[PDB]
């Protein structure tokens, strides 16, 4: 059911995500190509 | 002494907004991002110092130092060129009995010192030189 | 008599040699911790830190988390612990691979891309089973009264 | 010959107005003239700083002497014409007769321009100000009675200031002390601690015991100002002191020999508040000075001097030294006897200290009959000592860094206890700015949780004294030891020092005087605040003064000096980081710390001890105990104190309180105002005045004195002087407006 | 200033009572007890010690402002 | 003499003098001719 | 040849060890009393003194109170974490101030300061105008 | 690092190099100026920013002007 979506997306988008975005940048930014 | 070794570093000077190496280098030749402290009986930091019983306060065991007698060598190596600038310019004065560069230089330097002889006009040299 | 000296008998490095920085007490303890402790392979010394740390924190959240006071609160807060050890995980792991980079040789070297991953390792199996622990212990308290 | 001797030198300086008239005379460079606007800023700024104008310690201390009898010749008209006024500008005869009814007032505005709604009617067919610094309670203590004898007072005032003025002129131009009559620390603590100090208190317990005990004795009984005796008749006649107090009969017999029993009449040592003014007890305040008279006589006869026995501090200071501390205390006495800076710091320090002390101690402790009633009054000098004590306090830190740039010798400080300290300061430093965090993060995290739970609806999570509660018990604990020492750590006291730790409620008027003040999880939550805030300005204060001389980022600051703008664009920016910078933003956090203060003050008391109490025991408070749940989150704050109690100033156009309300006012423009100097640089300016003098120069006129902009230094000082008197002139205004209609 | 005016003068012609501005609006005090203290007392009681409404958020948000400029400073 | 007169004669001093004499007259213009909002 | 001080908090760290190192020498005639620029007071040695420090400023700065004293045959070097040194000051043995025949002129301009190029005629070129 | 140059209107009071933190500047010889002296900027390697040296000149506008640029650890006065 779609009405389910709010309680399986949130904590997604604004726990999961963010963190490995930031993680993601980091590992970007502390390396020497 | 490897007067390029420092000039001999990572660095890269950038197309605008950059002095450059200038005379000694801008960097040094080697990373400061080593790693931290490091359990008892193991080292961290390449040629780093053993901690002993304590690993913790390592860094604080210096292993980096001056030799009285290195720096004598190091003062003489860098300062090689203006020597020789001023002993040339010494020779062309029309020196009394001249002899040679090298040969007046230690005359010269056996008297005065060395860094005495650095500081000293060519016509002080010549008074001195005199005898 | 003078308790303070410089460090390494030298005078001019940053540091000094205080009864705090340097006793017996303080010597003998950081010795023996897990981190600093000669002879333990890099997953022990995770895995001991890790016991360490995921006891004690099952607590904080248990006794003043958002469902203290449900039937369920206990196993709300083993579960927070959880989280918090993914998170703390995720760093070791970040900070690994940024300091160490992607291949390494030495070896045995708490300091090297083999090891700490071997340490993160252990951290996590450590914290996650130590927490467990507390639960169970948590469970029923004894009174100790005879 | 002697140790001790008196040094001076006759007719030193020429007394003539031409230095007058060549303004800038004290500096050589800026006597050679003006050539910028810079030039008349710097004249002022450089007034009295004698160290600049002059390189013997000699000369400096000879002015300071001079200069310093200035500042009490100006305290004397001061205090003169507050006298005056209160004698032909007051309603303190009527007050008199009825100290619950009339209002205080001794100020008097002229009738031109509406601004007479400003005379309000106090009372006793008069119409003035209503003032609030406490003036009539302390007369009445005294025993004043008329206002004939204010006005003597004031002609003594007078006087005493023109013998001040002529003192200065004449230890200057006619006899100057040398040094070394200035450097003798023994005499003047011996001096000051016996006869400034001891004789002092006993000369005023001389006045209390025969002039004022028994005139306010027979106040409070009933007896009308005018039936009552003239002072003098009381110092005469025996008789009529025995009767009040019946024990002068025996006379000074009694005290001669040993039998100080029998003066139990009038020292006393009962304790509490009198229950008809509200105020301590005159006896017990006569004890406490004969009592303190002695022991400063007592303590002025340890130093030595000309005669052997006594103590020389130098000799105490050099053997105080342990394993931990090197050479100890060895080298501060030097620095004390050739240091003005130094001394000024640790004295300025203290004093300030001593003033915050003074608020805390006369609240609880009402000194004064009918001042605990007059609400207005209370909070007035509360916040007034705060204030003084702040800024005291935070120049006592200044004036110890200008040491450092400028006295210090490392010679002469060889492994002592400053030369440690600045050698480990990295460590201190460190430290300091943890305790800072961890104490912040707490302490303001408290109220941030609240705000949030509250405002989520789920109440019970909050940090309050009906949920998750922060119990001060250590100060609980205290409280109770206070209360039940009456009788028992303190058997012969017969009540509490203050009712605040415990007691009764004690009630003048039908209004409260004092009350048990309660702590509980909103007063812990506030003290740690306060803990927070105190510890900030001091890690900035303290790091001025450390790394004073030197740091890793410019290792030469010294010779930069104490007040430089900032060493340069580079090594990332080196801006604001003199000793003179750290004491500007110190200022700042002192500002909020004593704005927190004074506000905890005044909820507390609106909402825990201040209000009504009926025949009955029925106590309404004046804000009805908001402060327990309010107090635990920002919102209340801001609604139940600042929104609410703010409707006086807000509601006082049209009344004899409107002057209130345009101050507040003004007040706020001028902190803005402030914030254009405190956020721009001089770099702005300096072009916007080039394009301004082109259009005068256009007009072929242009001032010689060449337009400049104001220096980096003065733009801040500029900015901060503004900031303070907006701030603090904004909260005068609110609290007395709201004090008034509280009253 | 100009977002203040186009409020207050709103607000008061929506209220029923436009004369509020027309002579409150000649002095500075009016601005500050009719407008902003005056108006403000829904925002402030969005949540207070006796429950709260939907204007919690807003009344969060509003403290929330506070902090963060004057962080700035 | 001359030199008091010099001192008197400096930028502070003169504009104190003159600012208390405006204020004076203005003040005074007041207590006479009172409340105008106009030239009547 | 150390002189005699008993240690600070501000001293070197980890970049003297890693990084670069600094060493500045002299020689004094009288033990006498100054301040290092770490913080505190420390005691020449009548004779040879050595110091390390983790700044050229610093190194220099002590040179500026060395002069106070007299003294004037200072000499700085840079010692790197593998043991190699550079003598930095003064470089040929003549204080800078001072004009020393035989050194060349660096990064001069020979025109006045409002001479340089506008920016907008150097666009999309890499350069600057003040090094154009 | 830093660019710091010398222009023309030097006239070899030798103000810069005695202000100079770190000993970046030099004087050397010249005939453009009575002086017979002018000011150069060897070791900029060493610059930290500080435009001590310009306020030192006092030439109508600076004869020697610093340029902030690329910054590394000794332009960033670094001692950790
Ligand atoms: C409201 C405005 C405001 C705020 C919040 C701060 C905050 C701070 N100032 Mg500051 N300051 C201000 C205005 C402000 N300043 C102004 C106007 C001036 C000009 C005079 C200064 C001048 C000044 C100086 C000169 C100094 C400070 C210092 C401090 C720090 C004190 C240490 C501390 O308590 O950390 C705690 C900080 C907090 C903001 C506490 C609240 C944060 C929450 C409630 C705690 C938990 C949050 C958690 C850490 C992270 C949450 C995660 C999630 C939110 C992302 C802190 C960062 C001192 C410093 O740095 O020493 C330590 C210092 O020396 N200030
Ligand atoms: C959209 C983002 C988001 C979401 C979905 C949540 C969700 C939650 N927060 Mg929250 N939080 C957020 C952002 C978010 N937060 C931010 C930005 C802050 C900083 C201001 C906070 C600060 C905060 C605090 C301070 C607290 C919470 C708490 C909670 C929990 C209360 C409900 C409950 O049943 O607790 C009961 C808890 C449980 C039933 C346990 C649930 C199982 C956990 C969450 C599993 C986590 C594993 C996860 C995958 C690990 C992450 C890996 C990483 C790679 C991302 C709930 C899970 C409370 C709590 O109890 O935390 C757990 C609490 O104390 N939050
Ligand atoms: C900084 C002050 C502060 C404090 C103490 C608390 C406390 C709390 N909050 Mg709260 N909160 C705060 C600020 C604070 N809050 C702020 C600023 C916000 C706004 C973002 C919130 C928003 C918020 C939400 C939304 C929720 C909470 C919740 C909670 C509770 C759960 C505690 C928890 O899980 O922590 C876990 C703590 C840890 C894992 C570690 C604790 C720190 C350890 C003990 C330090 C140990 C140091 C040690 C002694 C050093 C020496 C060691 C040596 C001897 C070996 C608790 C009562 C939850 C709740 O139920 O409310 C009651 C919840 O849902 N908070
Ligand atoms: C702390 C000291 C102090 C303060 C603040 C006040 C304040 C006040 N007094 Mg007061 N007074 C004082 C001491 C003080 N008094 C003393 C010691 C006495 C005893 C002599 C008096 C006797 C006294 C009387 C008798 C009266 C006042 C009145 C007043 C009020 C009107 C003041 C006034 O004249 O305005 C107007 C100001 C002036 C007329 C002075 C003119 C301005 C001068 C010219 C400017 C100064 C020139 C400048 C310094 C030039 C420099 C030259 C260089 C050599 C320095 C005002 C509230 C009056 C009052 O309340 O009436 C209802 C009133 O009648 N006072
Ligand atoms: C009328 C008498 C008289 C005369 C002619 C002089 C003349 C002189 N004094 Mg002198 N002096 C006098 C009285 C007098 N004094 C008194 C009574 C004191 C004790 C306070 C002093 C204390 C004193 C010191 C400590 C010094 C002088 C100095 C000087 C010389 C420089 C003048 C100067 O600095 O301008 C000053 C001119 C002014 C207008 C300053 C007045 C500032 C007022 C008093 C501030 C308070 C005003 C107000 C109440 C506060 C703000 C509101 C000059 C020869 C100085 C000197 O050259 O020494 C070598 C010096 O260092 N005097
Ligand atoms: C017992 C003697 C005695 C007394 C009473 C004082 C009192 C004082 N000294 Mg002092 N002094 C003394 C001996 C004494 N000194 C000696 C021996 C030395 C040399 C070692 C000094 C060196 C010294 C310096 C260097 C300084 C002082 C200062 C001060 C004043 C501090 C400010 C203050 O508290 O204001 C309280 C103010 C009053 C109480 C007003 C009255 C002041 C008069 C002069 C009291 C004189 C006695 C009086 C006439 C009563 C007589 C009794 C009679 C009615 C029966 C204060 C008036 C400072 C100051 O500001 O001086 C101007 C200062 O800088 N003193
Ligand atoms: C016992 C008190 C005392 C004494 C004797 C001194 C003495 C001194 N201080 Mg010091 N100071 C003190 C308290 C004291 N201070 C306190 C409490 C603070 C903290 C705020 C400071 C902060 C401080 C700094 C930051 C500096 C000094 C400096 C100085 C020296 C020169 C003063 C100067 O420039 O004169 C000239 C005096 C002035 C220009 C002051 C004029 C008054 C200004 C304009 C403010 C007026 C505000 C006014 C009350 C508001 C009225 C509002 C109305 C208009 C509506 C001198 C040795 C300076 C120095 O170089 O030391 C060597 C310096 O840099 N002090
Ligand atoms: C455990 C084995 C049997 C469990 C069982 O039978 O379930 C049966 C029980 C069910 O217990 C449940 O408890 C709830 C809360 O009280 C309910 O209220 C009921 O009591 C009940 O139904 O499971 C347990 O609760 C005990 C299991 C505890 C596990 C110990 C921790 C081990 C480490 C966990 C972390 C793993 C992550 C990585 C590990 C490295
Ligand atoms: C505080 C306990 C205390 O007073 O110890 C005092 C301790 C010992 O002092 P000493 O007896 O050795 O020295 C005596 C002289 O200082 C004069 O008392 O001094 C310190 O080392 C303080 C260390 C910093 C303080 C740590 C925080
Ligand atoms: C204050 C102090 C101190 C300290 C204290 C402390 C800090 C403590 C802590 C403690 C702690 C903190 C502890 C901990 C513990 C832990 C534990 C005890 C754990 C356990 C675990 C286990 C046993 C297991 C688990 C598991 C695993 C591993 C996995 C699988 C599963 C299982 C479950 C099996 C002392 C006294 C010394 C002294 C004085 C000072
Ligand atoms: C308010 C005021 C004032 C004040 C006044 C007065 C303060 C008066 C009083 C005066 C007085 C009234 C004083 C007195 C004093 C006394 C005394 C100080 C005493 C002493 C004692 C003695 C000295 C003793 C001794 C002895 C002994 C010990 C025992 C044996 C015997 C013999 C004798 C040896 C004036 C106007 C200034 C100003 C304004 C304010």
């Amino acid at each position: 059911a779609a009405s389910f979506l709010p309680s399986i997306l949130v904590p997604l988008v604004g726990l999961i995500f963010p963190a490995f975005s930031m993680a993601l940048f980091f590992l970007y930014v502390q390396t020497d190509d | 002494v490897d007067l390029d070794y420092g000039m001999k570093n990572s660095y890269v000077p950038a197309t605008g907004g950059d002095g450059g190496q200038g005379q000694f280098g801008a960097q040094s030749p080697n990373d400061w991002r080593v790693a931290g402290t490091s359990p008892v009986g193991e080292t961290s930091y390449a040629g780093a110092a053993d901690g002993g019983e304590e690993p913790w306060f390592a860094e604080a065991i210096s292993t980096v130092s001056l030799d009285l007698q290195k720096a004598d060598e190091t003062l003489k190596a860098f300062t090689k060129d203006a020597a020789a600038f001023k002993i040339e310019e010494f020779a062309a004065e029309k020196p009394y009995g001249f002899t040679s560069s090298d040969a007046a230089m230690e005359e010269l330097v056996g008297k005065l010192g060395y860094s005495k002889f650095l500081e000293m006009s060519t016509k002080q040299l010549m008074k001195t030189w005199g005898t | 008599a003078n308790f303070i000296k410089p460090y390494n008998d030298d005078p001019f490095v940053g540091h000094l040699a205080t009864p705090i920085t340097s006793s017996s007490l303080t010597r003998a303890l950081l010795k023996n911790l897990p981190a600093y402790r000669f002879g333990l392979t890099p997953l022990l010394r995770g895995l001991e830190i890790g016991l360490a740390h995921g006891y004690f924190l099952i607590g904080p959240f248990a006794q003043l988390g958002p469902l203290r006071n449900s039937d369920i609160g206990l196993l709300a807060g083993f579960l927070s612990t959880i989280g918090l050890i993914l998170i703390l995980t995720l760093g070791l792991t970040i900070y690994g691979a940024a300091a160490f980079g992607q291949e390494k040789s030495n070896g045995s070297e708490l300091q090297t891309k083999k090891s700490w991953d071997q340490f993160k390792g252990g951290f996590f199996v450590g914290a996650c089973g130590s927490a467990g622990f507390a639960f169970i212990c948590l469970s029923s308290i004894p009174t100790f009264a005879l | 010959s002697k140790n001790v001797q008196v040094f001076v030198e006759k007719d030193a300086v020429e007394t003539s107005f031409a230095k007058w008239a060549q303004p800038g005379h004290f500096s050589r460079t800026l006597a050679k003239g003006p050539k910028t606007t810079t030039w008349i800023w710097n004249l002022h700024a450089d007034a009295h700083d004698f160290d600049s104008q002059t390189s013997s310690l000699e000369e400096v201390s000879r002015k300071i002497f001079s200069a310093h009898f200035g500042q009490l010749a100006i305290i004397f008209l001061w205090i003169s014409g507050m006298h005056f006024h209160g004698a032909y500008f007051s309603n303190y005869s009527a007050w008199l007769t009825d100290p619950i009814s009339i209002k205080q007032s001794s100020q008097v505005v002229w009738p031109i321009v509406g601004q007479e709604i400003l005379n309000a009617d106090v009372g006793g067919n008069f119409q003035g100000i209503q003032t609030t610094s406490g003036w009539f309670q302390m007369w009445r203590a005294e025993g004043i009675t008329s206002e004939v004898e204010l006005y003597w007072t004031a002609i003594g005032g007078l006087a005493m200031s023109a013998i001040m003025l002529f003192a200065g002129w004449f230890h200057y131009h006619k006899a100057a002390p040398k040094l070394e009559w200035f450097q003798n620390a023994e005499s003047m603590m011996n001096h000051h601690l016996a006869g400034l100090l001891g004789l002092g208190c006993l000369s005023w317990s001389g006045h209390q015991i025969h002039i004022a005990l028994p005139i306010n004795k027979l106040l409070d009984a009933g007896v009308s100002p005018q039936e009552i005796p003239l002072p003098h008749e009381f110092l005469i006649n025996r008789d009529l002191m025995a009767q009040l107090y019946p024990s002068f009969s025996k006379g000074l017999a009694p005290f001669f020999g040993g039998n100080w029993g029998e003066y139990s009449d009038f020292l006393t040592f009962k304790g509490g508040l009198n229950p008809v003014t509200g105020g301590l007890w005159l006896s017990d305040i006569a004890h406490h000075h004969l009592a303190l008279s002695v022991l400063f006589i007592i303590a002025g006869h340890m130093y030595r001097t000309n005669w052997g026995i006594g103590h020389n501090m130098k000799e105490i200071l050099e053997a105080h030294k342990g394993p931990f501390t090197g050479e100890g205390h060895k080298g501060l006495y030097e620095i004390l006897t050739t240091s003005w800076h130094a001394q000024l710091a640790i004295n300025l320090a203290m004093m300030g200290s001593l003033s915050i002390i003074v608020a805390h101690h006369m609240y609880a402790m009402p000194p004064y009959p009918y001042l605990a009633t007059d609400y207005a009054t209370q909070l007035s000098l509360f916040t007034h000592h705060m204030w003084i004590g702040g800024f005291c306090v935070v120049g006592g830190a200044a004036h110890g860094a200008i040491f450092m740039v400028r006295d210090y010798t490392p010679a002469n400080n060889y492994n002592n206890l400053l030369d440690r300290v600045l050698r480990h300061r990295d460590a201190i430093i460190s430290h300091l700015n943890w305790v800072c965090i961890f104490l912040g993060c707490h302490a303001f995290g408290f109220y941030i949780h609240n705000d949030t739970m509250r405002a989520l609806g789920r109440p019970q999570d909050m940090f309050s004294d009906k949920a998750i509660q922060l119990q001060p018990i250590f100060a609980q604990w205290i409280q109770n030891i206070h209360l039940l020492a009456p009788g028992t750590t303190a058997p012969n006291a017969l009540a509490t020092t203050s009712y605040a730790f415990g007691g009764d409620v004690i009630e003048v008027g039908g209004k409260i005087a004092m009350m048990p003040i309660k702590l509980g999880t909103a007063d812990f939550m506030v003290h740690h605040i306060h803990a927070f805030t105190i510890h900030v300005t001091v890690l900035i204060l303290l790091k001025g003064v450390l790394y004073a001389r030197s740091s890793k980022l410019i290792p030469d600051k010294a010779n930069l000096g104490f007040r430089f703008p900032c060493d340069g664009p580079g090594r990332g920016g080196t801006c604001q980081s003199s000793s003179w910078d750290h004491v500007f933003l110190g200022l700042f956090w002192m500002y909020n710390s004593i704005s927190v203060v004074i506000f905890h003050f005044s909820w507390k008391m609106q909402s825990d001890v201040w209000g009504t109490i009926t025949p009955d025991g029925a106590i309404s408070h004046i804000t009805g105990g908001n402060f327990a749940q309010s107090s635990i989150t920002i919102n209340g704050w801001l609604r139940d104190f600042l929104w609410s109690q703010a409707s006086q100033v807000i509601q006082s156009y049209g009344s004899a309180s409107s002057a209130y309300g345009l101050i507040f006012l003004g007040a706020h423009f001028i902190w803005a105002f402030s914030l254009m100097f405190l956020f721009s640089g001089r770099g702005y300016w300096q072009e916007l005045i080039e394009s301004i003098v082109w259009a005068h120069n256009k007009l072929n006129f242009a001032p010689t004195i060449q337009p400049r902009a104001l220096s980096i230094t003065q733009g801040r000082a500029v900015g901060l002087a503004h900031y303070l008197l907006g701030g603090i002139g904004t909260t005068w205004a609110f609290f007395l407006a709201r004090a008034i209609s509280i009253t | 200033w100009v977002t203040f005016y186009w409020h207050w003068k709103h607000m008061t012609i929506w209220g029923g009572n436009p004369g509020q501005f027309d002579e409150s609006s000649n002095y500075i005090m009016g601005w500050l007890r009719d407008y902003l203290w005056l108006n403000s007392s829904p925002l402030i009681n969005g949540y207070n010690p006796f429950g709260m409404n939907n204007l919690s958020v807003w009344s969060w948000m509003f403290l929330f402002g506070h902090l963060i400029w004057a962080t700035g400073f | 003499m001359n030199d008091f007169q010099k001192y008197l004669s400096t930028a502070p001093v003169l504009l104190t003098l003159w600012m208390t004499f405006t204020a004076g007259f203005i003040i005074e213009v007041n207590r006479f001719f009172p409340d105008m909002l106009g030239l009547y | 040849p150390f002189p005699t001080f008993g240690g600070s908090t501000g001293g070197w760290l980890r970049a003297a060890e890693v990084e670069e190192k600094y060493a500045i020498t002299w020689t004094s005639t009288k033990e006498q009393i100054f301040e290092m620029p770490t913080g505190g007071a420390a005691i020449m040695r009548n004779g040879e003194n050595l110091l390390y420090l983790a700044r050229k400023e610093q190194c220099l700065a002590l040179s500026t109170q060395l002069r106070t004293f007299k003294i004037n045959d200072y000499k700085i070097y840079r010692i790197f974490p593998s043991g190699e040194v550079q003598y930095l000051h003064p470089k040929d043995g003549v204080f800078p101030e001072k004009v020393n025949p035989g050194r060349t002129s660096v990064n001069s301009r020979g025109f006045s300061i409002g001479k340089n190029p506008n920016p907008a005629s150097i666009k999309f070129s890499g350069i600057t105008t003040y090094e154009s | 690092s830093h660019t710091v140059k010398i222009y023309d209107t030097c006239i070899g009071c030798t103000q810069c190099v005695r202000a100079c933190p770190t000993d970046v500047l030099e004087m050397v010889p010249w005939d453009g100026c009575k002086s017979g002296q002018i000011a150069s900027s060897p070791r900029v390697e060493d610059c930290v920013g500080c435009k001590r040296c310009e306020t030192a000149c006092p030439t109508d506008f600076l004869s020697v002007r610093v340029y902030l640029g690329a910054e590394t650890t000794r332009s960033l006065g670094l001692a950790y």
